[PDB]
């Protein structure tokens, strides 16, 4: 049965108290806002460097490989927009890690409200 | 954790599988323990002051910096701390200690410290003259348990000997966290003044440093060993 299969592994990550609940959303839209001032750093778009990030966190090759079989290729557009995130100053770079921050509380807000 | 309970254990400290993280709270793996969603917030602020001191020189134990409860001389006989100057005088209670600040007008006139067992006769606001006795040493005298002391001066005459001091003591506070706040500093953090600590929904209830100091983190929510 696929519902209690379902049903169990929404069951295993429990809820969220105010104070978790509050706290991601500032996580999560103090990582948007470091998206937007990175994309005044770097000079591009917030779903560029947002997309970029999710590529570097909900998984390694297979956020790109199969959305269908033409994306945006792996070792070319994805890395070297990494690397060029990558040599940044300070406080863009705390920014950077702040993104990724965000990216995760989100996942896990979205899997309480599952 | 039960709220309302401390850890006795710190924020990012490594535990021991059976190692107490609280009085009902025992650690089931080896591994560091980590702070999750903390109570409170405790901020020791850093205040310095340089004050005057007069003692008898057959009492005085002759030292360059005196730490905490570091012995100050020994007093004979007890002995009235005669002011030097003439003004309204400012009683402050540290602790065991008092400062009594010698003050005309706006701008103060003298800055004179009491250590431990050199007792205060006179009351905040009252006014004090030349020679006019303020504080009572009876026998001891030791250095505060909380304030150290540093670049000691001496003047001698006769018996009597006058000593201007660099005194360094901890003010501790403590801060009530809200679930629409959240932690900026870390655990033993080093911190200056006007700087903000906790930060929060509105930028009312925003924690700023009133001074240079240090800070801990007590009463988390929750404990996370990893």
């Amino acid at each position: 049965d696929p519902v209690r299969q379902y049903l169990h592994e929404i069951g295993q990550v429990p809820l969220l108290t105010l104070e978790e609940e509050i706290d991601l959303a500032r996580k999560v839209e103090e990582g948007m806002e470091a998206i937007k001032k990175l994309s005044e750093a770097t000079g591009l778009d917030q779903e560029l460097i947002r997309e970029v990030v999710r590529a570097k966190i909900l998984g390694t090759a297979r956020i790109q490989k199969i959305p269908g079989l033409k994306e945006k290729p792996d070792p070319k557009t994805v890395e070297e927009v990494d690397g060029k995130l990558k040599s940044l100053p300070k406080e863009l770079k705390r920014y950077l890690h702040i993104a990724r921050e965000g990216e995760a509380a989100r996942q896990h807000l979205i899997e309480a409200n599952l | 954790l039960p709220a309302g309970v401390d850890a006795l254990v710190k924020d990012g400290e490594e535990v021991v599988k059976g190692q107490e993280l609280a009085p009902g709270v025992v650690s089931r793996m080896d591994g560091v323990a980590l702070y999750r969603f903390p109570r409170r917030v405790r901020v020791d602020y850093l205040r310095k002051e340089r004050a005057a001191l007069r003692i008898p020189l057959s009492a005085w134990v002759e030292k360059e910096a005196y730490r905490p409860g570091e012995v100050l001389a020994e007093l004979s006989e007890p002995y009235l701390f005669r002011a030097e100057e003439s003004g309204v005088v400012e009683l402050k209670d540290l602790a065991e200690g008092h400062l009594i600040y010698l003050r005309q007008e706006e701008e103060v006139v003298a800055r004179y410290f009491l250590p431990a067992g050199m007792t205060p006769l006179v009351v905040e606001g009252e006014i004090v003259e030349v020679g006019q006795p303020l504080a009572e040493g009876k026998g001891l005298l030791r250095l505060p348990r909380h304030m150290t002391a540093k670049e000691v001066e001496a003047e001698e005459e006769g018996d009597s000997v006058h000593l201007t001091l660099f005194l360094e003591w901890t003010e501790p506070k403590d801060y009530k966290v809200a679930p629409h706040m959240n932690v900026i500093v870390p655990e033993g953090a080093k911190v200056q003044a006007g700087e903000k600590i906790v930060a929060a929904i509105d930028p009312e209830e925003e924690v700023i440093a009133e001074a240079e100091g240090v800070v801990h983190l007590h009463e988390p929510a929750s404990i996370l060993v990893v």
